[PDB]
RNA sequence: UGUCUGGUAAUUGGAAUGAGUACAAUCUAAAUCCCUUAACGAGGAUCCAUUGGAGGGCAAGUCUGGUGCCAGCAGCCGCGGUAAUUCCAGCUCCAAUAGCGUAUAUUUAAGUUGUUGCAGUUAAAAAGCUCGUAGUUGGACCUUGGGCCGGCAUCGUUACUUUGAAGAAAUUAGAGUGCUCAAAGCAAGCCAUCGCUCUGGAUACAUUAGCAUGGGAUAACAUCAUAGGAU
RNA sequence: UCCGCCGGCACCUUAUGAGAAAUCAAAGUCUUUGGGUUCCGGGGGGAGUAUGGUCGCAAGGCUGAAACUUAAAGGAAUUGAC
């Protein structure tokens, strides 16, 4: 992670999943990301959008949707919807 | 399954004393039964040559080997010597004086041979070797 | 009472586990090719030795820092190599020296160094030529190849005053010659 | 000479990568071995073992050699592939090509203290493939590889200097020793440490920032 | 060969042994 | 094409040296060995390296001649029935090297004795079933806020943990030290002395049991409402 | 008839689990190995045999070896052949 100088010795780092915090492996294939884009006060499609990660442990769980639905109501909240 | 608790100590050692017994080769060295052995403990042995017998190989090999008949002089019994290197059988007469050792396995048969555990390394003072290679004679 | 019996005594190589391996076979060799060996119990036993000095370090680093029988001993081992030319001035740490490796100490034989000084063609030349007893270490004549040097002598090395190559009368084969063109 | 076939392919073929760590970060299907010839510098590649199977016909047995390829620099990079062919020539070049296909990262941590260049794996990793169960320990930094020969090659193909090994089960059975321990290899990235566990920041995977060139470019 | 009937076989070479050791006692 | 680099020749040269021999001195109670050294002492430097192997495990030959399921080899798998990569030999090659082979015993390998750490549906392995004493194992509950930072009694007992003491040397680990190196030894080192460094001859560990100091979290004993209690 | 709770015999689907696999919702929570406790196995034979002890009228039961022999015996699944 963090050598004596203060760099990075591995070669990249992971991305964990946004539901149960457990890591993304690169050979996780049913680990998927989705980009939920915000609108504006009339509807309209802004450009910008808050992304999530959910690994293949809770895809193949079927708390997927429950999950992203959950952290999207959690999300709204702050950035206004 | 095991018992794990920290007062259980006589339990765990007193079962492990019991089952020891079950394994070959403890079993094997703790019952003493290793002196009954022709060898009575020892590396080698020294014997007179009874006979020259030969034994037909097992199947699926075909040979006779050339064993021979001897007994050992520290508690007379009489066991079957292995004969390698051809041609060593003539060097081995009647009533002469060998040198046995073990064949390899630890009091098992070795190879084809029915039923041989030792061979033959010295005759006569003269290790079979020298003599194979010519060089020593036999005395 | 053989009083003679209570001198210590003890063993300096080890033989490697798996005897027939390409790759090691072929290792040892190369390393004893260019450092002009004579068999491979001279490289186990230096592979020996460096392993009873990893052990050392490796039984030292595990201690606290704050623990004198670190403290110390960690003093004397980084003392020791930096005597003997392995461990470089920038590398005063216990975790350098667990970083050693066998042609650090094969690099500080006086056969090596005697090449290396350039007064021998070749590293043949130079164990051939410290067996003669034509080498000396500060004052003292080293016929040992293995004579591992320490920094403070690397600048002695020279031949001997007795030596033909440091000064010295004639050897027997050009003695013979002189005395055969005498006549 | 190549025509990718794939999205990630037709990306990689003009230039729009460096290294294949990105692939990873998003874990992408790679499934053109050019994409890991281009990305990866360095590639070397040893064959392990060529066993004869045999499948009993009416006739007489038929029979298909099997050969094991390790792939991957000695810098964290290793990859492992399995291919059965008719004769040796077209199965060795099959596992080539597949053990190329199937590079994962490997995570090299310390032992005791941060003098650079890791060199051991960062936790104790386990991998079980059918029976065979192989460990890697933490080892310092004068061990070296203590394994057998087959986990030996493969650490040093993954980049690993030192570790302890451990294994249990028919270690005799090549296939499965060689698959636990490349399985395991694929572990050591998947431990969590606490230095992990700062809060992830998301990036925009190769198949969404690069939309304006995949819309319709087929091949110009 | 059943098992069962080794076992047959056994009883019966006990009980004849059994009969040969009473006769000598 | 070019020059340099690198490798082989019972080819040609010179130099070098100790194994040996030997005056001599030294060593020694007296001798001898070593160390030192006159003179002699290497070219096929005959001053001649051996022990096991060459199918796999396991590094090294599908070379040549002999034998023909014979003789034999083979720790295991196996080889030999007229083309033997395995036997008998030659050549070549391989491993270790002044060391190597063989037999017994046993440590590892063996997580195949498993406390760490194995197993019990089918591979060997849950008792036909229940009760049951000894053994092993046993729910939760009782100081926290509190900051600061020579006397003198008479007492629940232990396990645990800390610190100390006493603890034979030798061996082991380990500091110093250039016996020419090393295994060793406990020596030595230095101005060039009618001597000095007070020269050094450190330090750990050493189960369990025993003695003593602090700690009271986790545990075991009986003590718990006829007040026969404390003041 | 519908809903719910506790207790029981089972059954179906699926691993994200385990396993050599068949398969198992327990045969899972195991090299990331430790909830308590009893019994019990150590390659295949010889052999549940010999002998001693002990219970039974007997048939028999409980406890129970050794010499010797052997490189396989065995489990699950696969393709053929029958
Ligand atoms: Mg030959
Ligand atoms: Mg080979
Ligand atoms: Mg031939
Ligand atoms: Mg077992
Ligand atoms: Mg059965
Ligand atoms: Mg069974
Ligand atoms: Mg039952
Ligand atoms: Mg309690
Ligand atoms: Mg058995």
């Amino acid at each position: 992670m963090q050598n004596e100088v203060g760099d990075m010795v591995d070669l990249y780092v992971p991305r964990k999943c946004s539901a149960t915090n457990r890591i993304i492996t690169a050979k996780d294939h049913a680990s998927v990301q989705i980009n939920i884009g915000h609108v504006d006060e009339n509807g309209l499609y802004d450009g910008r959008f808050t992304t999530f990660a959910l690994s293949g442990f809770v895809r193949a769980q079927g708390d997927a949707d429950g999950s992203l639905d959950r952290l999207w109501q959690k999300r709204k909240a702050e950035i206004k919807q | 399954g095991k018992t794990r608790g920290m007062g259980a100590g006589r339990k765990l050692k007193t079962h492990r004393r019991n089952q020891r017994w079950a394994d070959k080769a403890y079993k094997k060295s703790h019952l003493g039964n290793e002196w009954k052995k022709p060898f009575a403990g020892s590396s080698h042995a020294k014997g007179i040559v009874l006979e020259k017998i030969g034994i037909e190989a097992k199947q699926p090999n075909s040979a006779i080997r050339k064993c021979a008949r001897v007994q050992l002089v520290k508690n007379g019994k009489k066991i079957a010597a292995f004969v390698p290197n051809d041609g060593c059988l003539n060097f081995i007469e009647e009533n002469d004086e060998v040198l046995i050792a073990g064949f390899g396995r630890k009091g098992h048969a070795v190879g084809d041979i029915p039923g041989v555990r030792f061979k033959v390394v010295k005759v006569s003072g003269v290790s079979l070797l020298a003599l194979f290679k010519e060089k020593k004679e036999k005395p | 009472v053989h009083v003679n019996f209570y001198r210590n005594y003890g063993k300096t190589f080890k033989k490697p586990r798996r005897p027939y391996e390409k790759e090691r076979l072929d290792a040892e060799l190369k390393l004893v090719g260019e450092y002009g060996l004579r068999c491979k119990r001279e490289l186990w036993r230096v592979q020996y030795a460096l392993s009873r000095i990893r052990n050392a370090a490796r039984h030292l680093l595990t201690l606290d820092e704050k623990n004198p029988r670190r403290i110390f001993e960690g003093a004397a081992l980084l003392r020791r190599m930096n005597r003997y030319g392995l461990l470089a001035e920038g590398q005063d740490k216990l975790d350098y020296v667990l970083a050693l490796t066998a042609e650090n100490f094969l690099a500080r034989r006086l056969q090596t160094l005697v090449f290396k000084a350039g007064m021998a063609k070749s590293i043949h030349h130079a164990r051939v030529l410290i067996r003669q007893r034509h080498i000396r270490v500060g004052r003292q004549i080293v016929n040992v190849p293995s004579f591992m040097v320490r920094v403070e002598s690397e600048k002695h090395i020279d031949f001997s005053l007795t030596s033909p190559f440091g000064g010295g009368p004639a050897g027997r084969v050009k003695r013979k010659n002189q005395k055969k063109a005498s006549g | 000479k190549w025509v990718p076939v794939t999205k990630l392919g037709r990306l990689v073929k003009e230039g729009r990568f460096t290294k294949m760590e990105e692939i990873y970060l998003h874990s992408l299907p790679v499934k053109e071995h050019q994409i890991v010839e281009t990305l990866c510098p360095g590639l070397k590649d040893e064959v392990m073992k060529i066993t004869p199977v045999q499948k009993q016909t009416r006739a007489g047995q038929r029979t298909r050699f099997k050969a094991f390829v390790v792939v991957g620099d000695s810098n964290g990079h290793v990859g492992l592939g399995v291919k059965c062919a008719k004769e040796v020539a077209t199965a060795i070049r099959g596992a080539i090509i597949l053990a190329k296909l199937s590079i994962v990262p490997v995570r090299r941590g310390y032992w005791g203290n941060k003098i650079g260049q890791p060199h051991t794996v960062p936790c104790k990793v386990t991998g079980k493939c059918g029976s065979v169960t192989v460990r890697m320990v933490p080892a310092p930094r004068g061990s070296g590889i203590v394994a057998a020969r087959v986990p030996k090659k493969v650490l040093q193909f993954a980049g690993i200097d030192d570790v302890f090994t451990s294994s249990r089960g028919s270690t005799k059975t090549l296939g499965n020793f060689v698959k636990a321990t490349f399985d395991c290899l694929m572990k050591t990235y998947g431990f969590l440490t606490p230095d992990f566990w700062r809060e992830t920041t998301f990036t925009k995977a190769p198949y969404q920032e690069f939309t304006d060139i995949l819309a319709k470019p087929t091949k110009a | 060969m059943r098992a069962k009937w080794k076992k047959k076989r056994m009883r019966r070479l006990k009980r004849k042994r059994r009969k040969m050791r009473q006769r000598s006692k």
